[PDB]
């Protein structure tokens, strides 16, 4: 029953850089060993077979060596489209066992999120609820914590957070955060706080509005 | 040459009488059928069912005829080969 | 070319048991060899199985055993595979695919996965609110929208502008879970001249509960 073992776990590297990614066997194999590419949300798509041939429709960018028990992967150039969770697998004996992945993602200079808050709609109240979101769009790196105030005062419980992907075109993220209340809560105070603390700032990034 | 025949399976051994064995293996059916890659440096056959390697058949020039069976995963040889005794137990190498 | 046709998502009980489908085409069936994985979030993927269509041998990996059997129907060229008494730990995506020998020993063509939920939740429709920006105008290059689509269960969920139009400057965000309900938001951005006098919608749809819903965002003041 073999074990697979890829290194780095994860990795930043530059476009037009070459990267590698290494993969081990707890046993010799000798090579039987494939590499498969998967996207966000996609499928997996076989990129190598037999530890280093290319499978038809792959740039030759790519390409794979070893035997035994180590196995690399050579991605020269990188373009925006490799950002992907590299797998390796052996097909040496059942059952056919995985690596843990390797997530790639593209190394960028940061930037500061562009932030926008949004009161409750008028028909959320007209049911009772009322729910505040922050979108916090295009910004570098992905660390960030936000954090709510109403009147001054912070609050905890009720807040949902998301993060987008790493997108291919600028190398940012995006992220969404909704504070959820009552219609009762909502009308008992009249200041409503965003705040973002993200390593392009000593100072938070604010936003926030009242009932006027 | 002798030509064995089993089913749809054509199994023909031939030596070119100046010291050359050369096996040869073909099968009609169009689903799970035989092909067997020659390797004349060894004297081994070696039989796929559907593209996937299965049995392994060593004709050596001792006369005698071996069999050995590869793991599930159909990559490598296991236990140990063994000796063909009579076509009734050869026949069943071809289904 | 080799195509391979399995349900996007089911939803099944704890307890229960499923039924998944893979329909082939493109390649001959009786001749092939399919096999099954699986993949549950952010955890990787688990090899299941082999199965040989032209006799129904089967291969299993030993800790799918009592909870998977394959199974096929060379008539509709339709693989199988059967899950019972399923738990929490049986949510996950499962996959379909083709094994090809000879000198490749790979799985060269997968199917789409179907992505399957066991929970006692009840399916609910969704409540899309429209998020327009507060008071006033005046403002720079650009202005940012957004829809909020909240309290539904039955997971998955599809969103867009214009009905497809606008898709430029478009952030939808993953759903998260709480309490039994999911919660998914997106934000568009335009440039301050085009709204409010061009109008903007997001259009929200949720299969599992057969609801269609088209939201106009309308500006506060």
């Amino acid at each position: 029953d073999i074990q697979m073992n890829q290194s780095p776990s994860s990795l930043s590297a530059s476009l037009g850089d070459t990267i590698t990614i290494t993969c081990h066997a707890s046993q010799n194999i000798n090579v039987w060993l494939n590499w498969f590419q998967q996207k966000p949300g996609s499928i997996p798509k076989l990129l190598i077979y037999m530890a280093s041939n290319l499978h038809t429709g792959v740039p030759s960018r790519f390409s794979g060596s070893g035997s035994g028990t180590g196995f690399t992967l050579t991605i020269s150039s990188l373009q925006p489209e490799d950002i992907a969770t590299y797998y390796c697998q052996q097909g040496q004996s059942f059952p056919l066992t995985f690596g843990g992945g390797t997530k790639l993602e593209i190394k960028r200079a940061d930037a500061a999120p562009t932030v926008s808050i949004f009161p409750p709609s008028s028909e959320q109240l007209t049911s009772g609820g009322a729910s505040v979101v922050c979108f916090l769009n295009n910004f570098y790196p992905k660390d960030i914590n936000v954090k709510w105030k109403i009147d001054g005062s912070e609050r905890q419980n009720g807040v949902l957070n998301s993060w987008t992907d790493q997108d291919s075109k600028d190398s940012t993220y995006s992220m969404s955060s909704t504070l959820t209340l009552t219609k009762d809560e909502y009308e008992r105070h009249n200041s409503y706080t965003c705040e973002a603390t993200h390593k392009t700032s000593t100072s938070p990034i604010v936003k926030s509005f009242n009932r006027n | 040459t002798v030509e064995i025949k089993e089913g749809t399976v054509t199994l023909k051994r031939e030596i070119e009488k100046d010291g050359k064995v050369k096996v040869f293996l073909n099968d009609t059916a169009g689903s799970n059928k035989k092909t067997g890659k020659w390797e004349d440096s060894t004297s081994t056959l070696t039989i796929s069912a559907d593209s996937k390697k299965t049995k392994d058949l060593v004709f050596l020039t001792d006369g005698t005829i071996t069999v050995q069976q590869y793991n599930t995963a159909g990559t490598s040889l296991e236990g140990s080969a063994s000796e063909i005794k009579n076509l009734s137990e050869l026949k069943n190498a071809l289904k | 070319q080799v195509q391979l046709q399995q349900p996007g998502s089911v939803l099944v009980r704890p307890g229960a048991s499923v039924k998944l489908s893979c329909k082939a085409s493109g390649f001959t069936f009786t001749s092939s060899w399919m096999h099954w994985a699986k993949q549950r979030p952010g955890q990787g993927l688990e090899w299941i199985g082999e199965i040989h269509p032209n006799s129904g041998n089967t291969h299993y990996n030993e800790k799918f055993k009592g909870k998977a059997t394959l199974t096929v129907d060379t008539s509709s060229s339709t693989a199988y595979v059967d899950l019972s008494s399923l738990t929490s730990e049986d949510s996950a995506v499962y996959y379909c695919a083709r094994m090809r020998y000879g000198d490749y020993y790979a799985m060269d063509n997968w199917g789409q996965g179907t992505s399957v939920t066991v929970s006692s939740a009840k399916t609910t429709a969704p409540p899309v609110y429209p998020l327009a920006p507060v008071c006033g105008d005046t403002t720079g290059s650009s202005v940012t929208l957004g829809c909020l689509v909240k309290g539904y269960f039955p997971e998955s969920v599809t969103l867009l502008w214009n009905s497809g139009s606008l898709s430029s400057g478009v952030h939808t965000f993953p759903a998260v879970l709480q309490s039994d309900l999911y919660t998914l938001s997106s934000s568009v951005t335009v440039t301050s001249s085009t709204w409010p006098s061009q109008s903007i919608t997001c259009n929200v749809a949720h299969p599992a509960s057969s609801t269609k819903v088209d939201k106009k965002i309308e500006p506060r003041g």
